[PDB]
């Protein structure tokens, strides 16, 4: 499964997807695992 | 023409047993289902096997309080659950479980002995055990822009759909079936293709999520823009479809008081047992296949197709409160934990859940 077909990223990150893992690639201004901290 | 689903109908209401319960109890079936693999009891040795394999994040419960590894691959989706299980820890006895917050499941039903994992959604040919899944408080897809930090908070989402529903009552709404969702099924396709061939009859529409790669996923077509599910309420016929596992669109769909169109039954949340076809919702075949059938004859029924959609909003309004999430959590994790064969020790470095 692409975990990123679930949208794990907020605040209109990009989600890539990795070897059965993810990663949000935040917009400037935000941060944490699911780019939910605003910085 | 219509005995046929006029007598389905009756047959099913005839079978209908009415939830009486002002708690939980209506669901008490599930938790006795999904735990009758463990009955022989579940071993210390069965435990250190579900860790090791890493098929969900470890949590730990001893003196009424809230222990968890380190890692958990969904963060908010560990959040949300955390939330529920703090809220009713002060109750609940000394424990530990594998939570997996991936959307699939884990432990198929062929693997044996049964081992014990806790899923948000699986199908009678897995051995998961259902629990409400994170999104009842937060962790839900992050559909931009309407849902920015998640798709949760059902309690106010509950509000806000009741107040929809308010404003579209039944003979207002409109009459064309409508869809908005992204491909994370293929068994989606037959109904957004019926919807570009008669755009009359369905609205049904691709958006993208953020696994999007290329036009395929919208099957050619520039995505549609995503709509807030309180402005699906003003349509009659509400589709709902699996995804990868069950869809949180279900649930909501019915307080917008529209007839909710179910495809497929496969995939399931732990509520979806006491919602019954043909009482509370138009079950569609998994291929679509009569799907204009069905169309026809709730058009041609409609004071029929009313009293379905009114009986299923009223069993969400009614049964599927956020305290109903919090009893069920609570009355599952009390039973399984009878099942447990031996006395559980806090793990060296698991941090507590506060507060
Ligand atoms: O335009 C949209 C698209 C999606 N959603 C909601 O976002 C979640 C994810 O929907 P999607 O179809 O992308 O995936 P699913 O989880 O249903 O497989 C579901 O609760 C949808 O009801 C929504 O409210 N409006
Ligand atoms: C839950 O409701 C059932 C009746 O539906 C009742 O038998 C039971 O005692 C109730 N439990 C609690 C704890 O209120
Ligand atoms: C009903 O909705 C459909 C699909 O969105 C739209 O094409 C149609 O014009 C609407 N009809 C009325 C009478 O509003
Ligand atoms: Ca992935
Ligand atoms: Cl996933």
């Amino acid at each position: 499964v692409n975990e990123c077909v679930s949208n794990p990223c907020q605040n209109d990150a990009t989600c890539l997807d990795q070897i059965g893992e993810f990663q949000c690639i935040c917009m400037p201004g935000y941060e944490g695992v699911h780019c939910e901290v605003n910085t | 023409k219509w005995k046929v689903f006029i007598d389905q109908i009756n047959r099913s209401l005839e079978n209908y047993e009415p939830c009486s319960s002002q708690n939980c109890s209506c669901y008490h079936g599930v938790i006795e289902e999904d735990l009758t693999p463990f009955r022989g009891g579940i071993s210390r040795k069965m435990m250190a096997e579900v860790v090791r394999r890493k098929l969900g994040t470890h949590y730990q419960i001893t003196k009424n309080r809230l222990y968890r590894e380190n890692d958990c691959m969904f963060p908010s989706r560990c959040s949300g659950v955390e939330h529920f299980i703090l809220e009713v820890i002060g109750r609940l006895p000394d424990m530990e479980m594998v939570i997996n917050v991936r959307d699939y499941p884990q432990v198929p039903k062929w693997m044996e002995p049964a081992i014990p994992v806790f899923s948000f959604s699986k199908t009678s040919e897995y051995h998961d055990i259902m629990y409400p899944a994170w999104t009842f408080w937060e962790g839900g897809p992050a559909v931009w822009p309407i849902y920015p930090t998640g798709l949760g908070r059902w309690d106010l989402f509950r509000e806000d759909l009741v107040r929809s529903a308010a404003q579209w009552p039944w003979k207002k709404k409109n009459s064309t079936a409508y869809f908005r969702g992204s491909r994370t099924s293929p068994e989606r396709d037959p109904l957004i293709l019926l919807s570009r061939k008669n755009p009359k009859l369905v609205d049904a529409e691709y958006t993208k999520n953020q696994a999007w790669k290329s036009m395929k996923d919208t099957l050619g077509k520039p995505a549609a823009k995503d709509v807030h599910l309180v402005d699906h309420c003003k349509y009659k016929y509400l589709f709902n479809f699996r995804g990868v596992a069950a869809s949180f669109r279900f649930k909501h769909l019915f307080l917008c008081g529209s007839l909710v169109f179910h495809v497929g039954d496969e995939w399931l949340e732990f509520f979806y047992p006491q919602l019954k076809p043909w009482v509370h919702y138009i079950p569609v075949k998994t291929d679509l296949s009569n799907v204009q059938e069905l169309l026809q004859f709730v058009k041609a029924n409609d004071d029929v197709a009313q009293e379905i959609a009114e009986r299923g909003s009223q069993f969400i309004r009614n049964h599927l409160q956020m305290d109903d999430i919090t009893c069920y959590w609570e009355n599952l994790l009390s039973e399984y934990s009878k099942f447990l064969s031996y006395n559980v020790t806090r793990r060296k470095g698991y941090d507590q859940i506060i507060p």
